[PDB]
DNA sequence: TTTCAATACATGCACAGGATGTATATATCTGACACGTGCCTGGAGACTAGGGAGTAATCCCCTTGGCGGTTAAAACGCGGGGGACAGCGCGTACGTGCGTTTAAGCGGTGCTAGAGCTGTCTACGACCAATTGAGCGGCCTCGGCACCGGGATTCTCCAGGGCGGCCGCGTAAGT
DNA sequence: ACTTACGCGGCCGCCCTGGAGAATCCCGGTGCCGAGGCCGCTCAATTGGTCGTAGACAGCTCTAGCACCGCTTAAACGCACGTACGCGCTGTCCCCCGCGTTTTAACCGCCAAGGGGATTACTCCCTAGTCTCCAGGCACGTGTCAGATATATACATCCTGTGCATGTATTGAAA
């Protein structure tokens, strides 16, 4: 057969995802789980698509954001994997505790 | 009615590609949890100011003007709607 | 002296006698006195381990080291 | 010469900007030549962003303008980038960047 | 019949048109477009209003557009556009 | 005589200047630098005790939050003695740093 | 007249002094010099706005108010002085 | 001569004495009492003057007040604060 | 007096012309600064509360802002509610790391 | 004169004890800022006219929530092997700790005049209204642009064959 | 008859040539989105009056600011050495990569009706004005909590003395 290195693949996958801006997490799971935190605050309510967009949205951008932080911390921290310390150490410098 | 089972909606490809698009190169364990939980954490943060907006508003449906009035107020402005 | 180029097992065990301590001579310090002392290159330096390994198995260097971490060694008499 | 926006030699109105002034509850008395400065102003700013996303569009062989040209344009300039450090552009993406400890030797 | 609506697309074609005889626009770019002329316009307004309060006035000038645009913007932009919204100004003083 | 240990007077330093509110920074220096700062934008100008006492007390409380941004960053990367890459990192998180 | 070697003033021990406070142990060397830097960086991301609001209050003398509220537009709200 | 200028220390004194008798206060801390209240004033309205402006009214109430009082504080505060507009109001309204 | 009639310390006439006269609305009911006026005493007589625990526990008779800081900084709602406030003459709050104590 | 263990003996290691330089209330005293009192006043309070913002009842059809048949790409479970994560001996040089000597931070005193701060005159510019009308906004439309898809192409990354450094593999000539 | 002349012998490290799959450069025929035409009706335009906020001149006296003499204390120059930072090197187990297999996602077709949205009457609640008085505006003097402090005092930490397990030498016991 063919065996391939660890990395190979890596990151031609990262230079394919840095070019489309297309959704990743689909939007019926993250609608059902709105509907279930909805439901903790007030029941009978109703909602449309453009919120459930924006919602996704905003998830996304900030998972992207302490995403990268954390691999700038794992960079400075020596090492090549990041861990949850770094996500810790992220949030704890940013003051969201 | 109180809903389970639905947090682990976020499964491990989801995060994996978010960490790809995010430049990360190997993932260990514990974080697919732990960002989970923080997921939700900041999706209550949002959605309590949602439905007072709401409550706000005398109505039942939750438009997209009051959740872009909670994304305004925490500092994280977020354009694409136009009101 | 230093004429034509000894074996590198003999070149070690000279090393090993040049230098003195309680703990044993560290093997860094093995490396750099042959590289200081021999006109050995960049590859025939890299033998020095493999030289060691094999000194080690015969039983001439006797091993004092921290749970097989190249420590020091000694040359049993 | 009947509208304002004809005397001052701009496009944006002056009249809805004056009307929005008096009634947004900012101040009781509001001044005739204010929003002149601000219309300037204003056709100012639009008229460079839209040079950087004309730019943009042109460089990505692309004949209209898409909100990623827009984020593009913000994110490689200095000012527009500290003017709009708290803003998220909604399908803007990220910028090409990849580290360097990760390139194979 | 529809309730009427408000929007700025035809200044900003009209603009894109001056700039880019040959560039089109789309409608999220659009909307980008209206939220930041809106961000804008009430970030101008607060600052506004926040030195009239301060200054003890009761009118709101052209000097205090002057010193709202000089304290937002950081330095070169902020010079420039005072420059375009004085001469268009003297150009509505002399009409 | 009698020999020290490092860290021992330092522990007992941190531990006083945790507990006073005084000024450490000294008035006339920084009264110095404000007024030459100050002529890099306009000439012939004056300034009062309370602005520079607000700019002191301003550059204090930044700089101490800074320091311990610092001493965290440092404490993570499993070291003791802070670096200025520390501070550079710490700058980026915060954003304040391009 | 542009005044120099004054930005000397911020001596070792007082960068030691304020380390200790925060925290630290032990400095290095660069830190004195690039600490001082980032200090009269801030110094002047104030100064010149407190500047610019003597400019809109036609005085000569920069009271507090002015730079009260340059502290406060920067998001760094600061009381103890009641105005 | 001299002008006229506004406090509030008589307010913050009398409820110092109805809750510590035998407690005092400095001027520093008085200073941060008046901003504190400043501050606490200049957010209030400003968030019942956005809510009059989004809800496309033109009149402040008290529900209006009530809104931007558990939307600015977080939960249990604003619940409490809630309850002391409460039953001083009906006090009010069984007054005049 | 209104302040009398509703049972409160703070003023309501004073509180009404500051929110008639600072260009907030043209039309202002007079039910609201109730509401404002007891949300105010009461958040100030907790910071009182606090305040005077944090003087008793210093062994001192009056409040210095110290004992703000140490308030402000010990409790969750309060720092919470001023995580972006900075408090003059007020310090930092007594913290060790751990790594640094001798073994 | 040699075969084997005790023990006699010199190295790193665990525990109790001693000296000295620094944190900590404890009676005192003196000095200034906390706190109760007094007098003038402009902002707070009571009674009455007005109208238009605000509360509530009714009707229309736009759009969010339900569901059913269906194709398949993404979701899910097991294998094995390269190298990344983690524990460890060691080298010298860079920081603290405490010497000592010069300097500029800090405090009391005196004098001055620039411009912040208060009071007064009034006129240019702004608020409000009746009548006019043309620039701005909503529904049809079709057409020139890009979205989706089959095929050839040059770029970049993982794995394989040959050679040099010499050591024992073991023979012929030197001491 | 045995050691060094090296005869050859066979095993690890560095290079460039070599193949296959993924990224990359060109049409093809179709579609729905940017863009031009059209026509309706409310907000921007023109101009007379009356009014009160802002531009401007003048008298105070106050706080911004310059020269001076000692005084201890913070800043500064410089000897020593020990522990933390940094480079080198070994092992093992974990998350990278490829493959059999099953399930739930998006587009779709269609049936209901709810609370989103436009119309109106009429009324109770807010604004405006004159009159009027006591809470709160600030000068003043004094007096009580705590600033500064000298003499004992109990506690924290570096230095140094003391108990204990193993390899190996020498006189005794054994071959």
């Amino acid at each position: 057969p063919h065996r391939y290195r660890p990395g190979t693949v890596a990151l031609r996958e990262i230079r394919r995802y840095q070019k489309s801006t297309e959704l990743l997490i689909r939007k019926l799971p993250f609608q059902r789980l709105v509907r279930e935190i909805a439901q903790d605050f007030k029941t009978d309510l109703r909602f449309q698509s453009s919120a459930v967009m924006a919602l996704q949205e905003a998830c996304e951008a900030y998972l992207v954001g302490l995403f990268e932080d954390t691999n700038l911390c794992a960079i400075h921290a020596k090492r090549v994997t990041i861990m949850p310390k770094d996500i810790q150490l992220a949030r704890r410098i940013r003051g969201e505790r | 009615k109180v809903l389970r089972d639905n947090i682990q909606g976020i499964t491990k490809p989801a995060i994996r590609r978010l960490a790809r698009r995010g430049g990360v190169k190997r993932i260990s364990g514990l974080i697919y949890e732990e960002t989970r939980g923080v997921l939700k954490v900041f999706l209550e943060n949002v959605i309590r100011d949602a439905v007072t907006y709401t409550e706000h508003a005398k109505r039942k449906t939750v438009t997209a003007m009051d959740v872009v009035y909670a994304l305004k107020r925490q500092g994280r402005t977020l354009y694409g709607f136009g009101g | 002296k230093s004429t034509d180029h000894p074996k590198y097992s003999d070149m070690i065990v000279a090393a090993i006698q040049a230098e003195k301590n309680r703990a044993g001579s560290s093997r860094q310090s093995i490396q750099k006195y042959i590289k200081s002392h021999y006109k050995v290159g960049e590859n025939a330096d890299s033998q020095i381990k493999l030289s060691i390994k094999r000194l080690v198995t015969t039983g001439v260097l006797k091993q004092t080291k921290g749970v097989g971490a190249s420590g020091s060694f000694r040359l049993a008499k | 010469a009947k509208t304002r926006s004809s005397r001052a030699g701009l496009q944006f109105p002056v009249g809805r900007v004056h009307r929005l002034l008096r009634k947004g509850n900012y101040s009781e008395r509001v001044g005739a030549g204010a929003p002149v400065y601000l219309a300037a102003v204003l056709e100012y700013l639009t008229a460079e962003i839209l040079e950087l996303a004309g730019n943009a569009a042109r460089d990505n062989k692309k004949t209209r303008i898409i909100p990623r040209h827009l984020q593009l344009a913000i994110r490689n300039d200095e000012e527009l980038n500290k003017l709009l450090g708290r803003v998220t552009i909604a399908q803007g993406g990220v910028l090409p960047n990849i580290q360097a400890v990760l390139l194979p030797k | 019949k529809r309730s009427r609506k408000e929007s700025y697309s035809v200044y900003v074609y009209k603009v894109l048109k001056q700039v880019h005889p040959d560039t089109g626009i789309s409608s999220k770019a659009m909307g980008i477009m209206n939220s930041f002329v809106n961000d804008i316009f009430e970030r101008i307004a607060g600052e506004a209003s926040r030195l009239a309060h301060y200054n003890k006035r009761s009118t709101i000038t052209s000097r205090e557009i002057q010193t709202a645009v000089r304290l937002l913007l950081p330095g070169e932009l902020a010079k420039h556009a005072v420059s375009e919204g004085t001469k268009a100004v003297t150009k509505y003083t002399s009409a």
